[PDB]
């Protein structure tokens, strides 16, 4: 594995301080959606004093941590783990959670009780 | 005080130390009435012992092992 | 990345019983929490002292 | 002021940016759409 | 020239917070934080502008 | 009006510039910052500088309470707050209240309440 | 050119042709409150200040001790 | 076993009897929905997802039609792509204008496929207009804004089915059908704030979060749920330095899908009542002070009162960092004092089980198991309150299959159907004897659940003695393929804390200490701790264990910290952090490695991955995250914890308690809640919750 | 473009790790003898062996890098280096950069131990 970080004109901070994460994006729980759930995105952990303050002033919100709001997309999940460790980064990789199968019938609804019903169904 | 080990549970290189386990359990226990043993289990893992002593000084050695009498034998070395 | 070198620690506490705590990494956008008054900072000294305390 | 020259220092904000990509569609927004490729171009069937 | 959040006829604030100002801003400028108040109206408590990275758009 | 200044200092500001408002004194959110409280956190630079000059401009939360409730007739109460001199689209969507209820249904966008009568 | 009314200064930019005395009682807008026209104080000390319209986003623990 | 067809020129095979839904799922072809779910029943209400069947004269709507053999179904035909903009204009003429006050702005499933498959532009301009529907108050929780429902039913389908509350439903016909409580009943169940996460518009949405924020600013986070038994996943949404809302990513095993509320709306009160500074009581008053005066005064006091040994307590909590008890057990061990206890009631001796052999503490079935299970019975829990995820995985598998249950302990209010045996050790071993053993060796797949609220019973030897001398008799119960004695544990960190070792001996348990530290541990009393000690109190936020400490010390609590976590199960999960400790709050292990540093011991760890490495020191199965591993002990194990209780404990003749007196206060965050402060008022037995 | 600048050269691959040995050496025999015309242009306080031990540091940076490519664009970027600083295109602001350690003492309170990292929280 070649050693990119010293031609990349990145700080040294960022490669042996900062450990970033790879993971595939949920399906959010909202909306019935699944096309942000495909590429693999990289993404910083946060320095817990340099991630964000309230001002002064206004009380916007001051960051120092600068690479709080960059990430990327991946096609592949070894695509991820190449760029990742070429760059000589410290990553955790998160494995996806994907749905059991099961099978549904409409018919299901409404089978016959031989002992308590133990359900009313409303439709 | 008290003393720790570990184990793969599938049977690469730690069968002899399951066999251990499973007949000394209870002999080691009053043997040490004092001593709490802690037993752990995941698939990777070289079988190894742990204890620790008092005011934090613990130290291992590895079970690199075909033999109760000689798990025996190094856990009679470590306790020493 | 920056640090408050002025600075012992973060929490400072003053005798008149004022809570502070440094907010930030150090540099220009982040605040130590003291509240100074320099009078003759136009002066030849003053300008040197408020430069290295806005710091 | 003390070294009476600009300096370059490590980056900080007093407003952080806020991306909104964050928040995209997550449902697939165009189809596959249509071919203009002529049919001199592209591999026979069979038969 | 100059922003101005207007108001109602019998004087009544407009910005029920929909943070469409926010999102589409093309040099991030708007800063906004909102709350529910005592009357159960939608309204901004914080509304923002930087003028110094505003554009006119 | 006397406030704590951190350090025992009391500062010492007008009363006509502790209230929100001119209409109201009190905060009307959970998390408005009491005028004592912005004063308490930040005079090191409203000094040498006049109060009157500052906004001031007439909260909207008792400007609405005073307009009078309209009574409607029928099931559903309609609203778009539009004037009608003007020529074009103003006001909010139209949105339509359910008044059944007891007691008066304030419209979301604009706050004007609607009563079945 | 601050010192100029609202009304009055769309008409002298030629924005409108008829004057705001001109103007019929419909284009007046409706008001529940006085104006008062600050014109600019930039210099002034009545120059603006600007502050945060809200407390600070986390609470602190107000101290409350116990003797057991 | 399995159907090959064709959607869309491709050609996928899928299990006999499905939903062409599932088929179309599974090819990748995308098809438009609002009534369909994967946890809930099927309806053919919104007609969204009509489809071109080849042998059909209409379009069939693909969540009700059943997979066929040779089917050919197109999705892109011109009648399908009009059917649906045509259901779309239809759904869009009573749905009101309110997409810039509604709380679905970037999340609106309506609104995201009105782009998609919709019409452009709207016809409805009527005089007469669209219908309006009245604001229903259902709750404290749930904010009900009913204009813009579009009858999908989804909300009654999953109350009735799974959370077991049959008040939500449909009362009218046509446009003045309406879906609420008839009466104006208020609803409870133990994970009521579900269902504002399942409507897809925002009809039914979040009322501590009302109008606070907006998904496209959000940034989110995943990470885990303590104040849960079982340790679901979440997604932590944050403005940055606050945190808004957590919301249910999925894991079919630990809650599919499904989350506790109490887990839900306690954000409240992560941001109420926080520790951001460290404190030093004065006597009859704190004052707050700097990190060199509070560590510096714990150095001399542990100098003046000099506890040589077996006199440094220090009791974790419900809630901390598997980190943060490495760190405190080596700063203690490397002290000289295994005076090391959990913070229950009999928290002081060994648990009554073995610290020995993991399968002793742990859930030991899969919390997948549960659904193949055939005649369970639970002792001295409700798993309606602690682990309410369970109570639906319960309900669930009682509700597709035979299933029987009984429970000994109070008589609990369960969502489905138990069982009474008693109130008794001896009517314990009554219906051991008479009925189930005969119903538990009898069945394939029977489990048998233990609260750890009998765990914390003085009489807890004698339970176990009982339950392992019959798990050890019944071949059935206890096999090779899968394990059945099973036991509950009431908090974050006591599978964790468990698994490290974090437990007294014999000797430690008898002397009294001159210093305890209270590393969370909220739920001691004031005759716990002595009043000679010097008490210090390591937490995120003020409560009843802030007030009796000598010192105080902020620390990070869950969001702000990324941590590993140790479920029921087994499962070792990492949370990542979403915003930083604010004020001066710093993270837990890191606190006691400067203590450390003030007294004799020199740490080993200064960093994260060395910490990381003390931890596979610990056990390698802390470091293997999210992995279950089976248990070869199963066999050993319930015999090594007959032994020990084994006569030296009588069954005296005391009650069976309810472990917890509320469900939505319980630990340090909820109580500091106002939203589980008005919750709870709420949630009492009122006109509006009496079923009647 | 046809004419290049002065201090120019057509940037070349080396397929050889010695003759890329030769252009580094020679390199630094380029920086060094420009070291002087570096303390006059850039009106700096203090005098050229801090300048000599500055380039002699920036080349024991990179000394034990071993892959052929990545030492080919080390030298590259480096004699883009010399080629600003001998044509006086960088300012002394910018000359200074390599300098952030020598200007000023930037504090007291060094957080070396521990502790001393904690007490600010390496702020
Ligand atoms: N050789 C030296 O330089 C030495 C200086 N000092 C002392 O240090 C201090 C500052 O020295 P330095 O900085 O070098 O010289 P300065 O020029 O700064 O001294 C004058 C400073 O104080 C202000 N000042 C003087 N009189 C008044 C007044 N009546 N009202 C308000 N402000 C006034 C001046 O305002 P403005 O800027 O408008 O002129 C200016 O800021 C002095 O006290 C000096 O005695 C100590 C030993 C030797
Ligand atoms: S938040 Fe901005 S876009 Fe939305 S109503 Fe207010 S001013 Fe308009
Ligand atoms: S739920 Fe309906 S009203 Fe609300 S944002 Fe979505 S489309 Fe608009
Ligand atoms: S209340 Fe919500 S989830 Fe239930 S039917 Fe109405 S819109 Fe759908
Ligand atoms: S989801 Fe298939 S019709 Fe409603
Ligand atoms: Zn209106």
């Amino acid at each position: 594995v070649p050693a990119h970080e010293i031609v990349s004109g990145a700080p040294a901070e960022l490669s042996r301080n900062r450990v970033v994460r790879i993971y595939q994006q949920a399906k959010p729980a909202t909306q019935s959606g699944e096309y942000g759930t495909f590429a693999w995105r990289l993404d910083w952990d946060i320095v817990d004093v340099a991630n964000r303050w309230e001002n002064d002033l206004i009380g916007w919100q001051s960051s120092g941590d600068y690479m709080q709001a960059t990430q990327m997309k991946f096609t592949s999940k070894e695509s991820a783990i190449k760029f990742a460790n070429k760059q000589g980064w410290d990553f955790y990789i998160q494995e996806p959670h994907h749905r059991k199968f099961r099978v549904k019938q409409y018919a299901n609804n409404f089978v016959h009780s031989y002992g308590k019903l133990k359900h009313i169904r409303t439709k | 005080r008290e003393i720790r080990f570990h184990l793969c549970q599938n049977g690469s290189s730690s069968a002899p130390l399951r066999q251990f386990v499973k007949n000394q359990i209870g002999a080691f226990q009053k043997a040490n009435p004092s001593t709490k043993v802690l037993v752990r289990e995941a698939n990777g893992v070289k079988p190894i012992v742990f204890a620790r002593f008092d005011h934090g000084h613990e130290s291992k050695i590895g079970l690199d092992v075909s033999s109760e009498k000689e798990v025996a034998e190094r856990v009679k070395s470590l306790i020493e | 990345m920056n640090s408050f070198e002025n600075l012992a620690q973060d929490v400072n506490i003053t005798r008149s019983g004022k809570t502070l705590i440094a907010k930030g990494t150090g540099g220009r956008s982040s605040r130590t929490g003291y509240t100074a008054t320099v009078f003759g900072a136009n002066g030849f000294l003053g300008s040197y002292l408020t430069a290295k305390l806005a710091k | 002021e003390e070294k009476r020259r600009v300096v370059y220092e490590p980056l900080e904000l007093t407003q952080a940016f806020r991306n909104f990509s964050a928040g995209s569609t997550a449902w697939e927004p165009v189809g596959p759409g249509r071919d203009d490729r002529p049919d001199s171009f592209k591999l026979p069937t069979p038969k | 020239g100059e922003h101005a959040l207007r108001r109602y006829p019998s004087g009544e604030e407009r910005c029920i917070a929909c943070k469409l100002c926010e999102a589409i801003c093309p040099a991030l400028a708007i800063t906004i934080d909102a709350e529910e108040r005592i009357d159960g109206s939608r309204r901004t408590t914080k509304y923002d502008i930087d003028m110094t990275k505003c554009i006119y758009c | 009006k006397s406030i704590i200044s951190y350090n025992g200092n009391t500062i010492e500001i007008p009363e006509e510039y502790t209230k929100q408002a001119p209409n109201r004194d009190s905060t009307w959110a959970p998390a408005q910052a009491s005028k004592t409280e912005i004063y308490k956190n930040n005079m090191v630079r409203f000094e040498q500088k006049d109060l009157s000059k500052q906004p001031m401009p007439y909260a909207g939360i008792e400007l609405i309470a005073q307009q009078p409730v309209r009574f409607v007739h029928g099931n559903t109460a309609v609203c778009d707050g539009a004037n009608h001199n003007g020529p074009g689209a103003q006001g909010h969507p139209k949105i339509f209240i359910n008044v059944d209820a007891p007691g008066s249904h304030a419209c979301q966008y604009c706050g004007t309440r609607y009563e079945k009568e | 050119m601050s010192q100029v009314e609202p009304g009055w200064h769309f008409w002298l930019g030629y924005g409108v042709d008829t004057a705001p005395c001109n103007t019929p009682k419909e284009k007046l807008p409706i008001r529940a409150y006085p104006y008062k026209f600050q014109p600019n104080y930039t210099g002034t000390p009545g120059a603006f200040v600007t502050y945060n319209t809200l407390k600070p986003k986390i609470s602190a623990w107000e101290p409350v001790t116990k003797q057991r | 076993a399995e159907i090959e067809l064709t959607i869309d020129g491709h050609k996928v095979s899928i299990e006999a009897g499905s939903a062409l839904i599932q088929a179309c799922e599974k090819a990748g072809v995308t098809v438009p929905r609002y009534c369909y779910h994967d946890k809930l029943a099927i309806a053919g209400n919104c007609r969204m997802c009509l489809v071109d069947v080849e042998r059909a004269p209409k379009p069939v709507a693909s969540c009700a039609y059943p997979v066929a053999p040779g089917m050919v179904v197109r999705t892109d035909t011109e009648r399908v792509k009009q059917a649906r903009e045509n259901v779309m204009e239809m759904m869009l003429q009573n749905h009101p204008l309110d997409c810039p006050v509604c709380d679905q702005g970037g999340e609106c499933d309506l609104q995201d496929q009105s782009m998609r498959y919709g019409r452009d532009r709207g016809r409805f301009t009527e005089i007469t207009g669209k219908r309006s529907t009245e604001d229903k108050n259902i709750g404290p929780l749930v904010k009900t804004s009913m204009n813009r429902c579009i009858h999908c039913t989804r909300c009654v389908r999953f109350a009735n089915d799974i959370a077991g509350a049959p008040e939500l439903g449909s009362s009218g016909r046509g446009n003045d059908m309406q879906i609420g409580t008839y009466l104006e009943k208020n609803l409870n169940t133990e994970l009521s704030g579900n269902v504002i996460d399942l409507c897809p518009v925002g009809a039914l949405t979040n009322k501590p979060y009302a109008f606070r924020a907006r998904p496209w600013e959000l940034k989110k986070t995943e990470s885990i749920d303590v104040m849960d038994a079982v340790g679901s996943n979440i997604r932590i949404d944050s403005k940055g330095v606050e945190v808004m809302r957590v919301i249910p990513r999925v894991h079919e095993d630990v809650n599919e899908e499904w989350i506790n509320d109490k887990s839900r709306f306690a954000c409240d009160g992560l941001k109420t009542q926080r520790l951001t500074t460290p404190l030093i009581r004065v006597g009859d008053k704190f004052v707050n002070a700097t990190w060199d005066d509070a560590l510096s005064t714990i150095a001399k006091a542990y100098q003046q009162k000099a506890p040589k040994g077996d006199e440094f307590k220090a009791v974790a909590g419900a809630l901390v960092e598997v980190e943060s008890m490495v760190a405190l057990k080596d700063m203690t061990n490397a002290l000289g004092s295994e005076n090391t206890t959990t913070d229950t009631p009999n928290g002081n001796s060994a648990p009554a089980h073995g610290i020995t052999f993991r399968s002793n503490y742990l859930f030991n079935s899969s919390i997948a198991g549960i659904e193949d299970a055939d005649a369970i019975l639970l002792v001295g829990t409700n798993p309606r309150r602690e682990a309410a995820v369970m109570n639906a995985r319960i309900r669930k598998a009682w509700l597709r299959q035979e299933l029987e249950i009984a429970s000994v302990g109070p008589t609990l209010d369960a969502t489905f159907d138990v069982a009474e045996l008693g109130n008794t050790h001896a009517d314990l071993e009554k219906a051991l004897s008479g009925e189930f053993g005969e119903v538990l060796k009898n069945a394939k797949n029977p489990l048998i659940i233990v609260g750890s609220g009998i765990t914390d019973r003085e009489d807890a030897g004698a339970f176990f003695n009982t339950i392992g001398k019959f798990v050890e008799s019944t071949p059935s119960v206890l096999n090779e393929n899968w394990n059945g004695y099973n036991v509950l544990q009431r908090s974050a960190s006591r599978a964790g804390a468990y698994d490290i070792g974090f437990t007294p001996s014999d000797e430690a348990s008898k002397t009294t200490p001159k210093m305890v530290w209270l590393l969370g541990a909220d739920e001691v009393a004031a005759s716990d701790i002595p009043a000679d000690a010097f008490v210090v109190y390591q937490g995120h936020n003020g409560d009843v264990g802030a007030q009796f400490a000598d010192v105080v010390l902020p620390g990070a609590a869950y969001t702000e910290k990324a941590g590993t976590y140790v479920n029921t199960e087994g499962r070792s999960q990492i949370s990542r952090a979403a915003t930083g400790p604010p004020g001066g709050a710093r993270e837990d292990w890191k606190i006691l490695r400067a203590v450390s540093e003030y007294l004799g011991v020199a740490l080993p760890y200064e960093d994260a991955y060395e910490v990381r490495d003390r931890l596979a020191e610990i056990s390698p199965s802390l470091v293997r995250y999210d992995l279950v591993e089976p248990t070869v002990f199963g066999d050993v194990a319930v015999q090594h914890s007959l032994v020990g209780p084994n006569g030296s404990v009588t069954p005296s003749s005391a009650p069976l308690t309810e472990t917890i007196e509320n469900f939505y206060m319980t630990d340090s965050i909820s109580r500091s809640s106002p939203t589980m402060a008005k919750s709870s008022i709420a949630f009492n037995k009122d006109n509006k919750k009496n079923q009647a | 473009a046809i004419i290049a600048t002065a201090f120019a050269e057509t940037v070349k691959f080396s397929g050889s790790k010695q003759e890329l040995q030769k252009r580094t050496l020679a390199l630094y025999r380029q920086f060094l003898r420009g070291a002087p015309t570096f303390a006059d242009l850039y009106e700096v306080q203090f005098s050229i062996p801090t300048i000599r031990t500055k380039i002699r540091q920036e080349f024991e940076r990179h000394r034990f890098v071993d892959d052929l490519s990545i030492q080919n664009v080390l030298y590259a970027k480096g004699h883009m280096e010399y080629q600003e600083c001998i044509n006086a295109w960088k300012q002394q602001a910018q000359f200074l950069k390599y300098f952030p350690e020598e200007d000023d003492i930037q504090g007291r309170h060094q957080p070396s131990n521990f502790v001393d990292k904690f007490l600010k929280n390496r702020a």
